[PDB]
């Protein structure tokens, strides 16, 4: 059961908005 | 609220599709379905907002295309047609989203599936909420991309690949005329906003309205799969069944009908396009019923039924009764989904079989499924006092109510379509549940009988019913097919209702037939389709499990053999489309690639010049011998020739003639 | 330059591609071919060009009301 | 050049190197190999188009008959 | 049951990590960084389009008519 | 005509339930209590029976 | 059963049967992001939704509670 | 989770017992041949595979319909096809 | 040769009778009639007649061919066929730089 990081793409999209 | 209805389904798809790794399966389902349930809630509110109060709302966000006269905006107008059209789209999308949690619970790629139907949702809202034709075309192009992406969801199947090329290319043939029609609108008006197009339409040249309307008709013909550009729709059933309910039964195919309803202020000022509307639909509704009777796949029959009711929508628009078409477009949506979704539970119950030849007796195995599919079938046949009854049967009365040759003609044309609809309705309902078992033991072998010694734990699997997520949409859609038409019949039909008084659905006093339909039609004609439905349904029951030889006698009669195969093969239309259109286009390309672009263009061009000039240069090199006597003679020849040209006062054409003529000798070998 | 993945190079498919690549060298002016070349290089462009010539300025939609005509020529 | 036939008409149940394409590895190909494979316009083999056109014409005759 | 998400982004196996090739700094800090900085600066670039100039005059021209009730009665 | 002794009319004449076949014992299960002509139509109109009683009660 | 698949293929939509161990924690995070900008879309809409008709005071019209072009009208009409 | 040895045998056993042409229901075993052991012939045995295919909802190609001539081969041929339901 | 093909056409004949007549009651009578035809010409010996006899019934199978025959969903041509095909190569790519 490996965990998933939100990931840089999440912050790039959210930060961009 | 009015921009959140638009945007919210888009957010669910983006997260489910680009971060489905992070949200997982159940998270992606939770997000996409919630975004659709919440959007459904608001679009129900927006119905009361706009419709029941006659308060349309306008939102202009920013401009899309600014070029001199043309100012296309990212802008949205909600009116009586918009909120009415958003009800079936959002309600059915919500149920199909719920239906898919248990239906696609086995497929691996389950985030991509839920992101696509949440992307289709967005596009269908974009289409109907636009200010203008060009922003409407973003949803129109996007619904085609979403339908392509879902017809080819199982992209390792070649059959799904061919059925998706057909869907995407047939719908572009319509968009060509749709794009040209908008070009005609921009040419003659300098814009294509609905407010500007419809305010000025009565004063515009009658011929350009015909040109514009014809292009709108051809575009609407493709997405509503009318009798010309129809082949893509039955092929769309290659995709998963929930896709067939939301996109190819209740929403995307209804876009062409919405286009004519939206464009009604313009097309009311040209009776020519309304006459073609009235005959395109009449031909389509019977072209479809005659084919659906002979199909051996269940989903194929439901697809063909969708195009018959779509022809019934187009025929009504030709009667210039856009309120009935909206009422029928809405009522059809609720029961057709139930038929697709109820059938979908049948295919799931058996080992994904879709052939009628392997069903029967399943009524004791699918009691809820049979009941909801029976309710859906009576609404489709327009059994009295049911949702589908109030809508479709009134188009038939209106057709005769228009006391014209064409109206009475297409009442006849559509009354055979009513007859054969009853026949396919019986075939689906009887062969699946009421007939003798035609499938194997596995579908039926219950656990009451032992039949097993040491493997009693497994191997039974006797076609059980669905789970909560699979049946709940079926129960919800059943209520609508019993009652919804009656509750809403005053909004759309009425006799003098003022629901669409924002010039949403425009009807001209000149050819209105509402008053005569309720008064001039004889009682027998009004009640005739009910008589023809009971009579033709008992016969279909009598010719199957009661007499049932006559069909076998007919299927082997030499004449009956050919017409069975004529209608099973869909009027042979696809056969002639491939060998005369797509193969011809494919062979034209072959001529150009092989004979022109790798042939004469090379030879009468670079390769030919290269071939000949090497030959010519080698020949002139041959004159080089390094012998002084030969070179002296060359000099003497050139010397005296210059004397000839100058002293004799020759024409310069002769000198040019000699030079070419010497190159042609030197080109000649030896 | 840099090495690629191992591909099951089909001999039939690689000789079809070589034939298609080299096809231009074997073209000849034969009876059927001149008809094909004449049809698609001359006749079809000539027909399309001629109809463009005969319809240039013929129509205008700009602001035509009821009482005007699409035709201007 | 092998005979020009769509690869639709080969045996699905034969031993194929490419079962999806229905082709063996060394198998010679046609110069129309691109538009003869499985992913290509289906070839409907119900009836000849000469008879096919006739059957459609009878429906047009029936449709005009109701019009009269 | 469901499986945990898996795969090698950029083809980097779980044991190893991504190795810079030499184009990353110039592409992200230079090309993309300049394009972002250009974007914010574009938000302050004064309007120089022919429409917003012509909308102003056309507003006055329609103001001296029955359309577009002007704020001042002159 | 038809060197093989196949005649369509006699093919059609032999279109029934045969008096004897080598296969009833495996095929008979389809025409049984679960799939009888009566039990199969026992619920063809599921709610019709109850509604008739309820409708009569409302009328009275 | 379950289709075998490569474990070396990275997909943004997840892959084959991809459910993370933290699916709920991340679904919560994304649901807040969706709600956050949906409210921003709601704020922008309420300010620029333009109407030409005013709903009756006695009528169900939840738009009346946020949209400005009629919110000011109600208080403007509340002056006599 | 797929088809098991005990499942296929008991299902097939109840099928060929449906003939009125076999020697006896007690003469069928795992290794029973269609001709030497139990009573069939050239034309009956091909009707058995055309009933086996129906009751496993599969398709038997003509090239593989000839090697199948005993119950044991029928048992193993089903297990080789994962499409059996 | 001349034996396998005869048996193959028997299955095609029974398959086509069911494909046209859906009702399993009625095909059973038809199937029993077909077996009589195969039994009647059992003793034909001359190879010249055998090839001609086989050729004729191939036209009968063609002359009454169904517009669309039944095909189980997992069979080639069935509805579920090639639906969720797994990747052929499950092994990871070899270490190459592109
Ligand atoms: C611009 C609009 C774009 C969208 C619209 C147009 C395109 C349409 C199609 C889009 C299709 C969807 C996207 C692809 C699939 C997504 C999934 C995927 O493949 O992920 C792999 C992967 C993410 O997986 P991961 O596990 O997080 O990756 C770990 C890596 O090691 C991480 O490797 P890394 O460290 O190299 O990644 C970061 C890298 C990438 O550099 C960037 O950030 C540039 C990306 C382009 C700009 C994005 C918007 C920036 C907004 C700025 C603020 C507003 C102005 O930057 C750096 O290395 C340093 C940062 C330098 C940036 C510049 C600094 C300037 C300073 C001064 C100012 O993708 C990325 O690497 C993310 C960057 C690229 C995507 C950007 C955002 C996409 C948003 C998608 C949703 C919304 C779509 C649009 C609406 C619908
Ligand atoms: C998929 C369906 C498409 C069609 C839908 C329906 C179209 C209906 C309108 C068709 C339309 C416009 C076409 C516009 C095309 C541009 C836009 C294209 C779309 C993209 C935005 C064709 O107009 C053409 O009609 C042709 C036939 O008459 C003639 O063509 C030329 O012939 C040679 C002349 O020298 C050239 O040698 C040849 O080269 C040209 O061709 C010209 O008259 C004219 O150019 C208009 O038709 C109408 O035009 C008017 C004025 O003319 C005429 O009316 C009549 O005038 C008096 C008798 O004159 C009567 O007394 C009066 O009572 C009546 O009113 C009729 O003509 C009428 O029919
Ligand atoms: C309107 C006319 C438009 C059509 C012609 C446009 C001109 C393009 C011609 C290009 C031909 C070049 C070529 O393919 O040869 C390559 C070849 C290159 O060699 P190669 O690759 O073909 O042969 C391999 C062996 N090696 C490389 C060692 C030589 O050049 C030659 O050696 C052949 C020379 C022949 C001369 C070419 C005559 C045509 C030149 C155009 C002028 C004609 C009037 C203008
Ligand atoms: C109009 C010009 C059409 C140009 C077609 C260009 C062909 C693109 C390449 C063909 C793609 C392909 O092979 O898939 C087969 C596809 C699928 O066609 P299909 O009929 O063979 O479907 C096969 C699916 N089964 C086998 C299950 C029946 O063919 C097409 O793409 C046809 C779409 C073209 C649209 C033609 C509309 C007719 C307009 C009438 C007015
Ligand atoms: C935009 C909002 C929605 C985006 C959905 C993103 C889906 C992600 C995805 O498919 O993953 C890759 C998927 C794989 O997802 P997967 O989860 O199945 O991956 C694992 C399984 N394998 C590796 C076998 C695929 O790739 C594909 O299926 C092929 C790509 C084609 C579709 C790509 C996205 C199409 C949607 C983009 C917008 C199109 C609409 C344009 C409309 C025009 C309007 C006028
Ligand atoms: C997806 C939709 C994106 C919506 C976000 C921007 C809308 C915000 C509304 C706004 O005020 O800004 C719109 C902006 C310019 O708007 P504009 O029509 O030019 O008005 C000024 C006329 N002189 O126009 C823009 O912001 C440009 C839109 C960018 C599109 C790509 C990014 C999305
Ligand atoms: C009427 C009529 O004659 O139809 C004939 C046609 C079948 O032609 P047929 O002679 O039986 O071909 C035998 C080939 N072995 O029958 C057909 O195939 C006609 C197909 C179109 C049917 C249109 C709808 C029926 C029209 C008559 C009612
Ligand atoms: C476009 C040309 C198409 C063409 O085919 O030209 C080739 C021509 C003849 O060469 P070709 O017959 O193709 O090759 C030899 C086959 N045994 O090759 C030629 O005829 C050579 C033409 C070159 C003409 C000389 C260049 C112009 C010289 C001044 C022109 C005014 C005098
Ligand atoms: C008024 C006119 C004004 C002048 C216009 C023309 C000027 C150029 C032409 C005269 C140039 C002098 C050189 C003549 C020459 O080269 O002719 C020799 C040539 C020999 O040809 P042949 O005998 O076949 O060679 C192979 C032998 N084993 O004889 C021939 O075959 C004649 C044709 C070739 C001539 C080529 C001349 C050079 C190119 C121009
Ligand atoms: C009309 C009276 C029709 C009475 C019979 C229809 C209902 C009985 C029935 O169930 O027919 C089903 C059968 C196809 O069923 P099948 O898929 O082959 O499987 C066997 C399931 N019983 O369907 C058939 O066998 C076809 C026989 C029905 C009659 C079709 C031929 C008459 C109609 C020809 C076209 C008429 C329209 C002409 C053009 C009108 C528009 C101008
Ligand atoms: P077993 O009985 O398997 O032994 C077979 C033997 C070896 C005897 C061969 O059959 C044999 O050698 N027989 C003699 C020569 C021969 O090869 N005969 C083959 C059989 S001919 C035959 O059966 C003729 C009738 C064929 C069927 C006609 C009808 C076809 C179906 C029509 C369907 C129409 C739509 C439903």
């Amino acid at each position: 059961n490996v965990e998933e990081p939100l990931g840089a793409a999440f912050y790039i999209a959210v930060g961009g908005i | 609220m009015y921009l959140s209805i638009i945007i919210l389904p888009l957010l669910g798809s983006v997260v489910s599709g680009f971060f489905g790794r992070k949200v997982g399966v159940s998270g992606a389902q939770l997000i996409t379905c919630s975004s659709v349930i919440i959007t459904t809630i608001l679009s129900i509110i927006a119905f009361f907002e706009v419709g029941f109060n006659n308060i349309p709302v306008t939102i202009n966000i920013f401009r899309w295309i600014d070029s001199e006269w043309f100012i296309i905006n990212w802008g949205f107008q909600y009116d009586s047609l918009t909120v009415s059209m958003l009800i079936p789209v959002l309600i059915i999308s919500s149920l199909v989203h719920i239906y898919s949690i248990s239906y696609m619970s086995s497929d691996p790629h389950n985030q991509r599936f839920f992101s696509y139907l949440s992307l289709f949702t967005f596009m269908m809202i974009i289409l109907v909420t636009a200010n203008n034709y060009l922003l409407m075309f973003v949803g129109w192009e996007g619904v085609g991309v979403c339908s392509y992406l879902l017809v080819s969801f199982w992209f390792t199947r070649i059959a799904a690949n061919q059925s998706s090329i057909s869907a995407f290319l047939t719908n572009r043939v319509g968009d060509c005329f749709l794009t040209v029609g908008m070009f005609a609108i921009l040419w003659s008006l300098g814009n294509l906003d609905y407010a500007t197009v419809f305010s000025l339409a009565p004063y515009i040249n009658s011929n350009v309205v015909i040109i514009i309307g014809i292009c709108l008709l051809i575009g609407a013909m493709a997405k509503s799969s009318q009798v010309g550009l129809h082949v893509w729709l039955p092929m769309a059933m290659e995709g998963p069944t929930p896709v067939s309910a939301l996109i190819h039964a209740a929403t995307m195919v209804t876009a062409g009908v919405y286009l004519l309803m939206r464009s009604s202020p313009l097309i009311e000022y040209s009776s020519t396009v309304l006459l073609l509307c009235l005959w395109l639909g009449a031909i389509t509704t019977v072209f479809s019923s005659l084919i659906g009777l002979f199909q051996q796949d269940i989903k194929k029959v439901i697809a063909y039924s969708t195009m018959s009711q779509l022809g019934m929508m187009v025929l009504s628009i030709g009667l210039s009764s856009y309120n009935i078409a909206l009422f029928h477009l809405v009522n059809h949506a609720f029961y057709k989904a139930l038929l697709f979704l109820g059938a979908g539970s049948v295919i799931h119950a058996v080992a994904d079989n879709q052939d009628f030849r392997k069903f029967g007796g399943l009524i004791s195995y699918l009691p809820l499924t049979y009941s909801v599919m029976l309710i859906a079938s009576l609404s489709l046949v327009a059994f009295p006092f049911m949702t589908g009854f109030y809508s479709k049967d009134f188009i038939l009365e209106s057709a005769y109510g228009q006391f014209s040759f064409s109206g009475v003609a297409v009442y006849i044309i559509a009354t055979i379509g009513a007859i054969f609809t009853t026949l396919y309705s019986v075939k689906v309902l009887y062969l699946t549940f009421l007939s003798n078992p035609n499938g194997p033991r596995t579908y039926y072998r219950l656990a009451i009988d032992n039949f097993f010694s040491a493997q009693a734990i497994k191997s039974y699997k006797p076609a059980h019913e669905g789970d909560f997520f699979l049946t709940l949409p079926l129960v919800i859609l059943a209520l609508f097919s019993i009652f919804f038409g009656f509750i809403t019949k005053d909004i759309f039909i009425g006799l003098g209702s003022n629901f669409f008084v924002d010039n949403s659905l425009f009807i001209h006093p000149i050819h209105e037939i509402m008053i005569d339909t309720e008064f001039a039609v004889p009682v027998l004609f009004k009640l005739l389709p009910f008589i023809f439905t009971i009579s033709f349904s008992v016969i279909a029951l009598t010719l199957s499990e009661l007499l049932s030889e006559l069909v076998i006698y007919f299927k082997f009669s030499r004449f009956g053999y050919n017409i069975f195969g004529f209608f099973n093969q869909r009027f042979l239309i696809e056969f002639f489309y491939n060998k005369y259109i797509t193969n011809l286009i494919l062979n034209l390309g072959g001529q150009i690639t092989k004979i022109l672009d790798k042939g004469s263009i090379e030879l009468f061009g670079p390769y030919g010049l290269e071939r000949g000039l090497v030959k010519l240069s080698k020949n002139i090199s041959s004159l080089s011998t390094s012998h002084v006597t030969t070179y002296a003679l060359y000099i003497l020849v050139g010397f005296i020739l210059y004397l000839i040209y100058n002293n004799l006062l020759l024409d310069y054409s002769y000198l040019l003639l000699i030079i070419i003529l010497l190159l042609l000798l030197m080109m000649i070998g030896e | 330059g840099l090495q690629h993945y191992k591909i099951a190079m089909d001999p039939a498919l690689v000789r079809l591609g070589s034939m298609i690549s080299n096809r231009y060298k074997y073209f000849r002016w034969t009876k059927r071919t001149a008809l094909v070349s004449f049809m698609y290089v001359v006749v079809v462009p000539s027909t399309i060009g001629y109809l463009a010539y005969k319809t240039d300025g013929l129509w205008d939609l700009r602001a035509k009301r009821r009482g005007d005509l699409i035709s201007e020529r | 050049n092998p005979p020009r036939i769509k690869r639709q008409f080969r045996d699905p149940h034969a031993d194929w190197w490419d079962k999806q394409e229905r082709r063996n590895f060394g198998e010679p190909v046609h110069e129309d190999h691109d538009i003869l494979g499985m992913f290509s316009p289906y070839e409907y083999t119900w009836i000849t188009p000469g008879k096919g056109l006739f059957q459609i014409g009878l429906f047009i005759a029936s449709f005009l008959g109701l019009c009269y | 049951q469901y499986d945990p998400p898996t795969g090698w982004l950029w083809g980097v196996r779980p044991g190893e990590k991504y190795q810079n090739e030499g184009w990353e700094g110039p592409f992200f800090y230079g090309f993309w960084g300049s394009l972002i900085v250009f974007a914010i600066a574009y938000a302050y670039k004064p309007d120089t389009s022919i429409q917003t100039w012509a909308l102003e005059e056309a507003r006055r021209r329609l103001e001296a008519e029955g359309i577009l009730e002007d704020p001042n009665p002159t | 005509p038809n060197i093989t002794g196949f005649d369509m009319r006699e093919f059609l004449r032999h279109t029934k339930t045969p008096t004897y076949d080598p296969w009833e014992r495996h095929e008979a299960w389809r025409y049984t209590g679960r799939f009888s002509r009566f039990n199969r139509f026992k619920g063809a109109l599921p709610g019709f029976g109850i509604a008739t009683v309820a409708f009569t009660a409302y009328c009275v | 059963p379950k289709i075998p698949y490569p474990k070396h293929v990275w997909s943004p939509a997840g892959g084959w049967y991809a459910q993370p161990a933290n699916w709920k924690q991340n679904t919560a995070i994304f649901g807040l992001v969706i709600f956050g900008i949906t409210a921003m879309v709601w704020k922008y809409s309420a300010e620029h939704e333009v109407r030409h008709k005013m709903p009756e005071p006695d009528r169900f019209y939840p738009s009346r509670y946020w949209v400005k072009q009629i919110k000011d009208y109600e208080r403007a009409q509340k002056e006599k | 989770e797929g088809l098991q040895k005990v499942e296929v045998y008991e299902r097939i056993k109840s099928l060929l017992a449906g003939f009125d042409k076999v020697n006896d229901p007690n003469n069928i075993t795992e290794t029973a041949h269609f001709a030497n052991d139990l009573g069939l012939d050239s034309l009956d045995t091909v009707e058995v595979v055309m009933a086996i295919e129906e009751e496993f909802s599969i398709e038997i190609p003509d090239k593989d319909a000839d090697q199948i001539h005993s119950v044991d081969k029928a048992i193993e041929y089903i297990l080789r096809q994962p499409d059996a339901h | 040769s001349n034996r396998q093909a005869a048996l193959s056409l028997y299955r095609r004949a029974l398959k086509l009778a069911l494909d046209w007549t859906v009702h399993r009651n009625l095909w059973r009578g038809q199937a029993l009639y077909i077996r009589s035809l195969f039994e009647k010409n059992r003793n034909v010996t001359d190879p010249r007649l055998q090839r001609a006899l086989l050729k004729e019934t191939e036209k009968l199978l063609e002359k009454w061919k169904h517009p669309d025959p039944y095909c189980p969903p997992t069979a080639p041509g069935g509805s579920k066929y090639e639906r969720n095909l797994p990747v052929p190569n499950l092994e990871p790519p070899p270490p190459l730089k592109f």
